């Protein structure tokens, strides 16, 4: 998905 | 948790949420100036994340209206912090410690010299109202929660707004203003965000234009196709 | 001369300045086409900025300016004035939007015009907004001279026109206050309403900045010429 | 400009 999906969560 | 938060405690939350300032990495032509500049924005988002994260009342949010919230003010935030930081350089501005810019250097990307004036007229119009730190970081959680909430096609960000306009007041109260002073300034600076927006706007119409001089990063690029998918 | 206005009388003043409602020219027998509803829209688009130019003529401080800070400041501000305007007629019809009394439309009719839908959810989410908030006429006075003056005033050596407008908006902030007070609402209340009608013109920025961007890219119908210079202003 | 006219009647 998104790369901000990721990021955010870590 | 953020709604129980004193107005201190609200501005030390964010105060400690501040993300550091970046350097730059260390004769500009449009593809040297544009390199600098998205090299530094795309590692600045990274920190914006995580300050987002640190903001009082964004962590309740679900993940994608998260998502949705930094998609809509990236650029808006980044603006503003650019502002902020050149506060004590009339006539530049300061991109970093080791880039610090006049409008004579905007004119080597086309349209950019336009945004470059827009941003020099709202930081001397910070310097002149005396902009505090205090209120620098309750405008910019501010622009956070805001820009983005209509978009969302609500009640928890609009008591964390109230709650943020409660702390301005109660910043403005300490500085010793009247009630009087106290929601002129109020009104002041809300109204700055409005032209915050018109800057953000204007430069992300060009920004979605020239995705191919230089190299976009994945991130970068996604953030911006967040706007253009809409243009 | 606006600055030695009290807040009744800075309201009482907008109130009677108000534009009319125009009427579009609607053929409840059409029914539709990109062309037809820009051209319905467009039409009526040009005749309000007739009435807007007259009417800001009555904002206080206003005639106070340049004939070139004048024609900057609506050349800013225009379109932001019309959906401001839209969405406070637009309060009592939950999902439409009424453009005209014989033009009320929904999201599925905006989807008519190409791109045009995502601002049509703006503008109701705006008005959804104000009907809330239960936003009063004098407070929709205050907000729209606001964005007359505020809108242009960081992209006009003077430099004392741009006090003078500082000193206005200050005086229009008094008297948003004032109208809070006497409805009633606590210090706290009045300053968190205050901030809650601030933030919307800068999602009213953002309709028009998206709006005009759609607009100036497909200058499609006869664009009247005050409109093609509007937009021109704007683009590219 | 026609503005400037309207606006200068
Ligand atoms: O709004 S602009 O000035 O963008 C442009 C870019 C090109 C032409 C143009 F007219 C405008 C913007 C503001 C400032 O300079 C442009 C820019 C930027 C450029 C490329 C990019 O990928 C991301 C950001 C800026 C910027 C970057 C970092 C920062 O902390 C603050 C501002
Ligand atoms: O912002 S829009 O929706 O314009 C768009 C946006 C996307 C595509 C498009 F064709 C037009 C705008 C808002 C509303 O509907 C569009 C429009 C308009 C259309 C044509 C024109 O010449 C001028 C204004 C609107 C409008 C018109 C009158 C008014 O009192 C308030 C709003």
């Amino acid at each position: 998905h998104k790369i901000l999906h990721r990021l955010l969560q870590d | 948790l953020a709604l129980s938060l004193t107005a201190d405690q609200m501005v030390s939350a964010l105060l400690d949420a501040e993300p550091p300032i970046l350097y730059s990495e260390y004769p500009f032509s449009e593809a040297s100036m544009m390199g600098l500049l998205t090299n530094l924005a795309d590692r600045e988002l990274v920190h914006m994340i995580n300050w987002a994260k640190r903001v009082p009342g964004f962590v309740d949010l679900t993940l994608h209206d998260q998502v949705h919230l930094l998609e809509c003010a990236w650029l808006e935030i980044l603006m503003i912090g650019l502002v902020w930081r050149s506060m004590e350089h009339p006539g530049k501005l300061l991109f970093a410690p080791n880039l610090l810019l006049d409008r004579n250097q905007g004119k080597c990307v086309e349209g950019m010299v336009e945004i470059f004036d827009m941003l020099l007229a709202t930081s001397s119009r910070f310097r002149m109202m005396n902009l505090q730190g205090e209120e620098f970081v309750c405008l910019k959680s501010i622009i956070l929660l805001n820009s983005g909430v209509y978009t969302f096609l609500k009640d928890h960000i609009h008591r964390v707004l109230d709650k943020i306009t409660d702390t301005l007041i109660h910043l403005m109260a300490k500085a010793g203003l009247t009630l009087q002073q106290q929601h002129q300034r109020l009104a002041q600076l809300l109204l700055i965000l409005s032209h915050i927006r018109h800057m953000s706007n204007k430069g992300m119409e060009h920004l979605y234009s020239m995705k191919n001089v230089v190299p976009l990063s994945d991130l970068l690029l996604e953030m911006l196709d967040a706007h253009r998918l809409h243009a």
